[PDB]
């Protein structure tokens, strides 16, 4: 009897860029699904250089069925056609993202897990053995911010859709087998459910069986902190950001722009990145160039900052008040990434 | 066998291996048959049980030369001009021995005689150039074949052969009956007796005399496990000589002479027509012409070369703009600066070439020459006897 | 299997039993970790490949009688079976005067590479008066087209062309491997072909795009529907086996078509010279490789490497069924990634192949070699081995904590990933080009501006947190307090060590495959400060300054740390005086 297991129990809600919405240009998200940089760095309307790149969730699915280990010292695959289903459900309504088990095919997302012809639906493709003698199989599937039941909350998104089919188009019909209701859009909200079901064609009794694992989408608010309160000018400070929203992939260490953090003081107000006041980026000497995870699955990001001498040709004083501000687009309060904001602050001193 | 029987391939360093189209000299030195004015009996010498015919020379010693049949044929096909590159001369059938040499060669797979064919008949006159694939030799040679020959001494794989003993009284030429005994410029001496040998198999040479037999066993196989290159130093100052030593059993084709090889080594010549290549005896061991340059690149697979017959050079490895290594003339080669413009200097390795051979060894395509340190040593070098290497470090090197 | 024959001499018969042997493949790492630029052996034991007890046998792709070959694959190569089982026909005839095979040339121009494909056929005296048609089959892992014919070797018989239909494949199928090379930050396309089995003198290969049928083929004169049908890849080459770099024109031609990709069908055409005969079986291999990154290349999804590698292992003895081979890989760094030389440098088909690693490969992504096998139970069951290819965190150090004027300062970098060749010493040199942002730094003149910094920069040396550079270029005209510019100001003090590029500083690997790089230089008495680093060339001050009382630092940028991410590391020391 096979088993199936998902990568994680809880997942961040994914977001998108301004290129996804057809809405008019604005200096704020304005109900769009974007994660802008701090406001002090934003030039007039939000443009491609003023938000984090597109945030697409990547999950990993593993099936532990020894019956597909025909070759005990050789590669195998799970070749049973459409034996794995990936679906997103919100209460009663359900959306099936695709199948795995068969040769990969261009298809559409299914609405309600209801569509007559399975050939119409997207197939992720045959899975592969992790090691020659393991008997464990793995799939990598990418989940965008548009993939889930239709809802009224997301009507604010003037969404242009990624055409899953061969054609080039930005309509819901190109990506979903059923058009959305008027005044509604397809999207993921906080509290949604991700499940995978495996149809084992041979169980312990020699017949068919269905095994399942489930997980939830969630958003959390960030914690920003430093190694110590007081710093000598020119010393190195360790800056830590705890945003679980950002561990999109467990396998890799994710990198995020340093313009998200605000530096405001008597000397100057700046984003501490490439979007700050002239010569501010060189004044901090970040190592590395921006935030980075402290491991594959931690959701903890660290950066090393040197306390400047002079930000904007104005030198810092002793005991000066410094505030670090991070705008967590997607707090606990928000339902999707965009929407509400919460500000997290840190105060530090020169000695 | 080291009492009276000497075989060229007998080398402890290389573990008695032989490979490729190389010719093997068998010498008998014995005091019982050392006289040259009396008709003593030919010594009885066999390879893999088949008779080897031995000619007496003026030093009172008995000589014989043999090679693998298919390797001689394949190598001979590269020699497009006569007496240049790997020419074994002309391939005759075993029956032709009596009519051509004047004595029987019937226990051999074939013979290679140094003449040229005037009348290229299908039957009675042998093959000048050999087969690229090899096989059985069936074309015969006759007495009228020798007389009609217009250029004698076309063998280039044996160049240093001792004079056959002369015909006086009861004694015939070479004491066994050669029809013309002028060595290395006549139509009969030297000649190579061809034998079909087994790759990865042993080759046994025997001499049968009163009181016991002397044997020597050799292996016929690819010999890239004995091949290596050594440099004189680890770190090189600015106007140093780069003294390179190559040891390769495969490169000793001539057992009696000093073997010379010339390489096109420029691995960054990107001209579509150009290829890294290997040439045989483009020079002598005394830096004379010694013949034309003939391609060997597409035939090295069929001559038992396993990654061991090719020299390549990169003058500027880091592409810094200043070339580290250049090339220069020495006593064992004739190198010329073909771009003599004032705009270039002696540090331009691509401004040197060979004047007589410009199609494949012209400007660019850095020619490099090696010479054998001893007639039958298998150890080659780029140095000459004045200690002047072909490869030198440039004066402005970084 | 299991059946036998009986041979008898001296009234004692002996059975000749037919049987199959289980195979075993195993990669053997010399030490704990397989790092960049190290050869480790690959050993296969299969008695079914020892078909001669008195000879040593090689697994050559080109020989149809070697039934199985080990193969390693990464990413998505475009092999000859990418659209299913191909269709191949041979033909005799002559090229038309408008054919790309007679008019084209490889000169990186649409005029040369892009054309159409027209030919005149004379197969009227051929057997049954039809073009030679073939039965096709494909290896599971080695991806080798084996075509079965009736063997013809007569003096009358001769062929000139081969046309392949690549099954269902279209430009959609091709475009998922071949990259744009104009709209990609770093991108290179490579074509790998082996047609040694045909025994040709010259070969020419062209890729065919069309909205009609690859077979039967039609000249432009009959079908006046398409502007161009052929894209030239190789022209009249003398190498039957080669691994070539495609020009920009080929990548420009693939993306240039106005028609939607699904309707356009793709196929191969070949031209031969000197194919006098065909054996009962012949093999053809044709692949597309691609290497590079997109955007910053910081995210994993943004780095790609598509390649297939075949091991032609050699029999150890005469009657030893053991077959020996090796693998080696080159880990990519910020310098070699920008050069097409590094990707064209690998040997895809050999007894000792090499392959490219774009990032840390562990767990499910570890490189694995597959060997299809016929077992003793008579069923075909593959055997495989994998080995991880980790990346290493680099450290850089300075030998002393304090230096004095004219003291030797020695810099060492311990990064195992920087060893790219096990036979040769690896060297990195300083850049001297006033028109590039990587000036007076260890790296490459070729460069790009990206998020993490400058892509052509690997190491540099600074006094007081400012780049130590020579006052040269167009922005060195400042005189300072007096009327003397900083460049002549240094020269009057007898200083020739004007910057890092002028000391001849280089990073040299201690051994052939040690992974430790060392450089050295001497501290100067005076130096010229950089006023503004945001301009190219840099703007230099008007007055020289003493180096005494300033800190000295070295900075190293690791393109691949322990996780395969970009990080910068450094060391510091103090210059003193008495």
């Amino acid at each position: 009897t096979g088993s199936v297991s998902l990568d994680r129990t809880v997942y961040p809600v994914p977001f998108g860029t301004i290129a996804d919405s057809s809405k008019a240009a604005n200096a704020a998200p304005n109900g769009r699904s974007v994660f802008p940089i701090h406001a002090t760095g934003i030039t007039s309307t939000i443009d491609s250089t003023e938000e984090l790149p597109t945030g697409d969730l990547t999950i990993h699915v593993r099936i532990n069925d020894p019956d597909f280990d025909e070759n005990p010292a050789g590669e195998d695959a799970m070749d049973q056609d459409n034996a794995l289903k990936i679906s997103v459900i919100r209460g009663s309504d359900s959306v099936v993202l695709g199948y795995a088990g068969a040769s990969e095919r261009t298809g559409k997302i299914d609405v309600g897990g209801n569509n007559g012809t399975i050939s119409n639906i997207r197939s992720f493709g045959e899975m592969d053995e992790i090691a020659p003698d393991a008997g464990i199989f793995e799939l990598d599937v990418n989940i965008k911010f548009t993939d889930g039941p239709a809802s009224a909350q997301c009507n604010s998104h003037d969404t242009l859709y990624t055409a899953l089919d061969g054609t080039t188009g930005k309509a819901d019909t190109n990506r979903f087998d059923d058009g959305a209701a008027s005044g509604q859009e397809y999207c993921i909200l906080q509290g949604d459910i991700l499940q995978v079901e495996y149809t084992d064609p041979a169980d312990a009794s020699g017949d068919a069986n269905t095994v399942t694992d489930s997980a939830t989408f969630d958003l959390r608010n960030g914690v920003l902190q430093s190694d110590k309160s007081v710093y000598i000018i020119g010393s190195d400070m360790i800056l830590t950001l705890i945003e679980p929203d950002f561990d999109l992939d467990n396998d890799s260490a994710e990198t995020y722009d340093l313009d998200l953090i605000e530096w405001d003081s008597d000397a100057a107000t700046t984003t501490m990145g490439n979007k700050g006041v002239t010569g501010a980026a060189a004044a901090f000497d970040p190592e590395p160039t921006d935030f980075r995870e402290t491991g594959d699955s931690t959701g903890i990001f660290q950066i090393v900052i040197e306390i400047p001498e002079s930000l904007s040709n104005d030198k810092l004083e002793r005991g000066e008040e410094i505030i670090l501000e991070y705008t967590d687009w997607g707090p606990s309060g928000s339902d999707y990434v965009g929407d509400e904001d919460e500000d997290v602050n840190l105060t530090i001193y020169t000695s | 066998a080291n009492a009276n029987l000497f075989v060229s391939a007998e080398n402890s360093q290389f573990d008695n291996y032989m490979s490729g189209p190389q010719v093997i000299e068998v010498v008998v030195i014995d005091s019982d048959i050392n006289d040259t004015d009396e008709a003593k009996g030919e010594p009885d010498v066999t390879v893999n049980g088949k008779v080897l015919r031995m000619v007496q020379a003026v030093d009172g010693n008995w000589y014989g030369y043999f090679a693998d049949r298919d390797q001689a044929q394949i190598a001979d096909s590269t020699a497009t001009t006569a007496d240049s590159g790997l020419d074994f001369g002309v391939f005759c059938a075993s029956s032709s021995g009596t009519a051509a040499l004047g004595f029987s060669t019937t226990e051999t797979d074939g013979i290679a005689i140094p003449i040229t064919i005037a009348n290229a008949t299908a039957t009675g006159n042998g093959t000048q150039t050999g087969s690229s694939s090899g096989g059985a030799i069936t074309t015969t040679c006759a007495a009228n074949t020798l007389d009609a020959s217009t250029a004698n001494g076309t063998i280039n794989v044996v160049r240093e052969a001792k004079d056959p003993v002369a015909a006086s009284g009861s004694v015939s030429v070479g004491q066994i009956g050669l029809k013309n005994g002028t060595a290395n410029s006549g139509p009969n001496w030297p000649f190579i007796q061809l034998y079909e040998l087994n790759p990865t198999g042993n080759v046994v040479v025997q001499y049968n005399k009163g009181g016991g037999v002397q044997s020597t066993t050799l292996t016929f196989d690819t010999v890239d496990q004995f091949a290596e290159l050594s440099l004189d130093r680890t770190v090189f100052p600015r106007v140093s000589q780069v003294h390179a030593t190559i040891t390769d059993l495969w490169l000793n084709i001539d057992p009696t002479d000093e073997d010379s090889w010339t390489f096109a080594t420029n691995t960054k010549n990107t001209t579509s027509s150009f290829n890294v290549d290997t040439f045989y005896q483009v020079f002598d061991e005394n830096g004379a012409s010694g013949g034309s340059a003939l391609t060997l690149r597409t035939t090295l697979s069929s001559l038992m070369c396993e990654d061991n017959c090719v020299l390549t050079l990169d003058v500027d490895a880091q592409s810094s703009g200043t070339p580290v290594v250049t090339i220069q003339d020495n006593g064992d080669s004739i190198l010329t600066q073909l771009n003599a413009s004032s705009n270039t200097n002696a540090n331009n390795a691509s401004a040197f070439g060979i004047s007589t051979e410009t199609a494949k060894l012209g400007t660019g395509s850095i020619p490099v020459t090696i010479t054998e340190q001893g007639p039958n040593s298998g150890v080659f070098g780029t140095y000459d006897e004045s200690d002047k290497s072909v490869l030198k470090i440039t004066d402005n090197a970084k | 299997r299991g059946t036998s024959a009986s041979l008898d001499y001296n009234e004692t018969p002996q059975t000749i039993l037919v049987g199959f042997s289980f195979a075993s493949i195993d990669i053997q790492p010399v030490t704990d970790e397989w790092t960049s630029g190290q050869e480790i052996p690959v050993v296969i034991v299969d008695a079914d490949q020892n078909k001669n007890s008195r000879a040593d046998e090689d697994l050559d792709l080109n020989n149809p009688d070697v039934t199985l070959i080990p193969a390693l694959r990464t990413g998505d190569p475009f092999t000859i079976d990418e659209g299913g089982t191909p269709s191949l026909i041979f033909t005799n005839g002559t090229n038309g005067d408008d054919s790309i095979f007679d008019t084209g040339a490889i000169n990186n121009t649409s005029a040369g590479q892009v054309g159409n494909f027209t030919l005149n056929i004379n197969v009227t005296r051929f057997s049954s008066a039809t073009n030679i048609t073939s039965t096709e089959s494909i290896d599971t892992f080695s991806k080798r087209l084996i075509s079965a014919q009736t063997a013809n070797s007569s003096a009358n018989f001769d062929v000139d062309f081969a046309i392949i239909d690549l099954g269902s494949a279209t430009l959609e199928t091709l475009k998922e491997t071949v990259v744009d090379e104009d709209n990609t930050a770093v991108g290179f396309n490579f074509f790998n072909y082996d047609v040694r089995s045909l025994g040709a003198d010259t070969v020419s290969i062209a890729l065919l795009n069309t909205t009609g049928n690859i077979l039967p083929w039609v000249n432009n004169d009959t079908r006046n529907v398409d502007k161009n049908n052929a894209i030239l890849l190789v022209s009249n080459s003398t190498n039957s086996q080669a691994y070539v770099d495609l020009t920009n024109a080929v990548s420009d031609a693939v993306y240039g078509s106005t028609n939607t990709d699904s309707n356009v069908n793709i196929g191969f055409a070949m031209y031969f010279t000197g194919v006098g005969d065909l054996a009962a079986k012949e093999v053809i291999v044709m692949d597309f490789f691609s290497f590079g990154f997109t955007d910053d290349g910081v995210q994993s999804s943004e780095r790609f490497a598509n390649q297939i590698i075949r091991i032609e292992a050699e029999e150890t003895g005469d009657n030893t069924s053991t077959f020996e081979g090796s693998l080696e890989y080159v880990m990519v760094n910020q310098i070699n990634i920008q050069d097409a030389g590094t990707f064209s440098g690998i040997t895809p088909i050999a007894d000792d192949p090499s392959f490219i690693v774009i990032e840390d490969l562990t767990d499910e992504d570890a490189p694995r070699v597959n060997y299809n096998d016929l077992g003793a139970d008579g069923v075909t069951t593959p055997v495989s081995d994998q080995e991880e290819a980790p990346s290493h965190s680099g450290v850089v150090s300075l030998n002393a904590d304090s230096y004095k004027i004219a003291d030797t300062v020695v810099i060492t970098v311990e990064d195992l990933d920087l060893n790219v060749d096990s036979d040769l010493i690896d060297i990195f040199t300083v850049v001297s080009d006033n028109s590039k942002a990587t000036d007076d730094a260890v790296g490459s003149a070729t460069t790009q501006s990206l998020s993490f910094g400058e892509l052509g920069r690997l190491l540099d040396v600074t006094f007081d947190d400012v780049i130590w550079s020579t006052p040269d270029g167009a922005n060195n005209t400042a005189t300072g307090n007096d009327s003397d510019t900083c460049s002549t100001e240094l020269s009057n003090a007898g200083i020739t060590d004007t910057g890092l590029g002028a000391t001849g500083f280089t990073l040299v690997e201690t051994g052939a495959a040690t992974g430790v790089f060392v450089g050295d230089f001497q501290i100067p008495s005076f130096w010229c400060r950089v006023s503004d680093t945001t301009t190219t060339p840099y703007t230099y001050a008007g007055d020289e300054e003493t180096t005494t009382g300033l800190d000295i630092e070295v900075n190293y940028v690791d393109f691949r740390d322990a996780s395969g991410e970009i990080v910068e590391v450094g060391d510091s020391a103090g210059v003193r005086a008495n």
